[PDB]
C-alpha cells in the first residue's frame, strides 16, 4: 500500500468529518455524479494533535482514484501531520510540510495542489502537471488586465490590492525586484487567510485579491465577484515523488492520457468550474 | 562533449527564421545561426545547408539554457517532416530526429503528449498549450465535444471545421473521436495562414489548432474578428517541452533550469515580451 500524503485545499482536497458512524456521508457532484470519499486520517486542529479519520475528496481524490486504478497499486491516504506544503526551514535547512514526509518516508507519493518549482524539484520528482497553475486577481463584477494594469504597476490607496500574509504569493512577491512597488503596497494591506480577503472583497473594504487562479475560479462559482485579467506567474501542480520511484514514468504518462482523453477536463467542470 | 545538435522548427512567434545579412554572414540582435537543408533538385538526394538566422520565444529560452546549462550547439531546422508524426512505424519530424539521435535535443513549439513520450523523454513543460477552437466573431461552438463537431452531418449544411495535420492536434482528434476525424480530413489546412484566411473569409467554420499558437494569432488578428471560442479555453492542456533522447544527461539541468527561469520571473516576462495581443 502506497502511503498518500495530502492537504486540507479546496476544491482540490475537502476535508470534513465522518458521519457518527464513522462513514462519509453520500453526496453528489453538480453533474450529478455520486463524491467519491476516502478515509483521510489526520490531525483535528501548542496544542496536541488528536489524528483522526476524516473524510477527503475532491479534485486530487479523484485523480488518486483514477491513478490507482490504472496503475494497479493499493494506497492508504492521511493529511499532512504539520499542515503545510513544504519549504525549507533552517533547524542545516530541512523539509516541512508534505516535502518532509515524502523524503523521510512517511509518505510514498504526494496527491495534492503541490506547486512544482525550482526548490522542490533539486530535491523530488514532479509528474508532468495533471494541472496548470497560475495567480490571477478577484474582484466585484471591475476591470483589471492582470499584472501589468496601471492600477497594480501604480498603486494608489484609490485601489487596494493584497494578498495572504506569508503566503506563497506574499514570499514571491518579496523576491522580485521588479514587483517591489507592488510588494510594498499590498505589505500594507495583506490578509491574514484568503477567507478572510475573499469577504473584504465582497464588503468594497479590498478592491482586488491576488491568489491561485483555481480557487479563485471555484470562488467566482458562487456571483457578485469575478476573476479578472490575464493569468501571471504560471507554473503547474504536480504528483511528488522521491527520485527512485519505480512508479514515476506511468505516472506521469498516466496523467498525459487523462488530459489527452478528457478526464482532466471532466474533473475541472466538476470541482472548479460552475 | 558540451558542443549539441540540436532540431527546430519555424513556428512564430515561437521559432522565426530570417535571411543572414550575406556581406557579414553573421547573426545578430536577438538571432542566432541555424541551417536548413535545401535540394538542389529533384532528380537526387543532393542538398546544401543554408545559413540562417533564427530568433523567437523559444530561442530566448534556448540562449538561456546554453548559458545556465553550459553548453554549445549547432541549431538546424528539421526538413523531414515537422513536429513529430509515427508514419509506418517510424517517427517523422523534430521527434524522429531526437529518436534517431540525430539531434540531442529538439527546442520549439513542440507538445507534450503520451505517444511521443514513450519514445522521448521531454523536460517540464516551459509553455501551457493544449487544443483550442478559432471561429470568426459569432460563431456559436461549445466546444470540442459540440455535436456540430461530433456528430457533423447531423446539421444541415454540415460544420465546415479542419486543422493542420499530422500534429498532436490531429493525432488527439483522431483518437478520441474517429467520425469528427474522417470528418474533418477533407477541411485539412496546409499551414495555420491558409486556415486563418480560410476562416475570415467564410470558407470555414472553425479552425482546431494548438492553443498557444491560435490565441497569439487571436491577439494579433486585424479587426480583432477570429477569436477562440470560450475565452482562449484549452482542451486536454499540456505544454511546449524539450525532447531529449531517452535518458538524457541533460535533461535533469535542463529540468532545473526552466524551473529557475520561473522562479525569477523570466517566464513571465518571456511570455510578456513575444505573446502579447493587440486584441
Ligand atoms: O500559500 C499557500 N497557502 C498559504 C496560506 C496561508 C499562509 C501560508 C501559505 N498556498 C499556495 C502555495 C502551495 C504550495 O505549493 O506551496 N500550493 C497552493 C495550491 C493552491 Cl490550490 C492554492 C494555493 Cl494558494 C497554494
Ligand atoms: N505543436 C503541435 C503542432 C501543431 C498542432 O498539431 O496543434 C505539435 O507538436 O505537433
Amino acid at each position: 500500500r502506497l502511503k498518500i500524503v495530502t492537504i486540507h485545499q479546496e476544491p482540490f482536497v475537502y476535508v470534513k468529518p465522518t458521519m457518527s458512524d464513522g462513514t462519509c456521508k453520500e453526496e453528489f457532484t453538480v453533474n450529478g455524479d455520486p463524491v467519491k470519499k476516502v478515509i483521510c486520517t489526520g490531525p483535528n486542529d501548542g496544542s496536541p494533535r488528536h489524528t483522526v479519520p476524516q473524510c477527503c475528496y475532491g479534485f486530487c481524490i479523484d485523480l488518486l482514484i483514477k491513478l490507482a486504478r490504472t496503475m494497479n497499486f493499493t494506497y492508504e491516504v492521511h493529511l499532512v501531520a504539520d499542515g503545510k506544503f513544504g519549504t525549507q526551514e533552517r533547524v542545516k535547512k530541512e523539509w516541512n510540510g508534505m516535502m518532509g514526509e515524502l523524503l523521510s518516508g512517511q509518505a510514498d507519493m504526494i496527491v495534492a495542489p503541490l506547486t512544482i518549482n525550482n526548490e522542490r524539484a533539486q530535491y523530488i520528482e514532479f509528474s508532468k502537471p495533471f494541472k496548470y497553475q497560475g495567480l490571477t486577481i478577484l474582484v466585484k463584477k471591475t476591470r483589471i488586465t492582470g499584472i501589468n494594469d496601471p492600477r497594480l504597476r501604480n498603486p494608489s490607496d484609490k485601489f487596494i490590492y493584497a494578498t495572504v500574509k506569508q503566503s506563497s504569493v506574499d514570499i514571491y512577491f518579496r523576491r522580485q525586484v521588479e514587483l517591489s512597488t507592488m510588494y510594498r503596497h499590498m505589505e500594507k494591506h495583506n490578509y491574514e487567510s484568503a477567507a478572510e480577503a475573499i469577504q473584504a472583497v465582497r464588503d468594497n473594504k479590498l478592491h482586488a485579491f491576488i491568489w491561485d487562479s483555481a480557487v479563485l475560479e471555484f470562488e467566482a462559482s458562487q456571483c457578485d465577484l469575478v476573476t479578472t485579467g490575464e493569468l501571471f506567474f504560471r507554473s503547474g501542480f504536480g504528483i511528488g515523488m522521491r527520485k527512485d520511484s519505480p512508479w514515476k514514468q506511468n505516472v506521469s504518462l498516466s496523467i498525459l492520457k487523462s488530459h489527452e482523453n478528457g478526464f482532466m477536463e471532466d474533473l475541472d467542470k466538476t470541482w472548479v468550474r460552475y | 562533449d558540451n558542443h549539441l545538435s540540436i532540431v527546430t522548427l519555424e513556428e512564430a512567434p515561437f521559432v522565426i527564421v530570417e535571411d543572414i545579412d550575406p556581406l557579414t554572414e553573421t547573426c545578430v540582435r536577438n538571432t542566432v545561426p541555424c541551417r536548413k537543408f535545401v535540394k538542389i533538385n529533384n532528380s537526387t538526394n543532393e542538398g546544401m545547408n543554408v545559413k540562417k538566422c533564427c530568433k523567437g520565444f523559444c530561442i530566448d529560452i534556448l540562449k538561456k539554457l546554453s548559458r545556465t546549462v553550459k553548453f554549445t550547439y549547432d541549431l538546424y531546422l528539421v526538413t523531414n517532416g515537422k513536429h513529430g508524426k509515427k508514419v509506418n512505424n517510424v517517427w517523422n519530424g523534430m521527434i524522429g530526429e531526437v529518436v534517431y539521435q540525430r539531434a540531442v535535443m529538439a527546442v520549439g513549439s513542440l507538445t507534450i503528449n503520451e505517444e511521443r513520450s514513450e519514445v522521448v523523454d521531454f523536460s517540464v513543460p516551459f509553455v501551457e498549450t493544449g487544443i483550442s477552437v478559432m471561429v470568426s466573431r459569432g460563431t456559436q461552438v461549445t466546444g470540442l465535444s459540440d455535436k456540430k463537431f461530433q456528430r457533423p452531418h447531423d446539421y444541415s449544411p454540415p460544420f465546415r471545421f479542419g486543422t493542420v495535420p499530422n500534429g498532436s492536434t490531429e493525432r488527439n482528434i483522431r483518437n478520441n473521436y474517429p467520425y469528427m476525424h474522417q470528418y474533418m480530413t477533407r477541411f485539412n489546412q496546409r499551414g495555420v495562414e491558409d486556415a486563418l484566411v480560410s476562416l475570415k473569409t467564410g470558407k470555414l467554420d472553425a479552425f482546431i489548432y494548438d492553443a498557444a499558437v491560435l490565441n497569439y494569432k487571436a491577439g494579433r488578428d486585424e479587426g480583432c474578428k477570429l477569436v477562440t471560442i470560450g475565452s482562449g479555453y484549452i482542451f486536454a492542456t499540456t505544454g511546449y517541452g524539450i525532447a531529449l533522447q531517452k535518458g538524457s544527461p541533460w535533461k535533469r539541468q535542463i529540468d532545473l533550469a526552466l524551473l529557475q527561469f520561473v522562479g525569477d520571473g523570466e517566464m513571465e516576462e518571456l511570455e510578456t515580451l513575444w505573446l502579447t495581443g493587440i486584441c
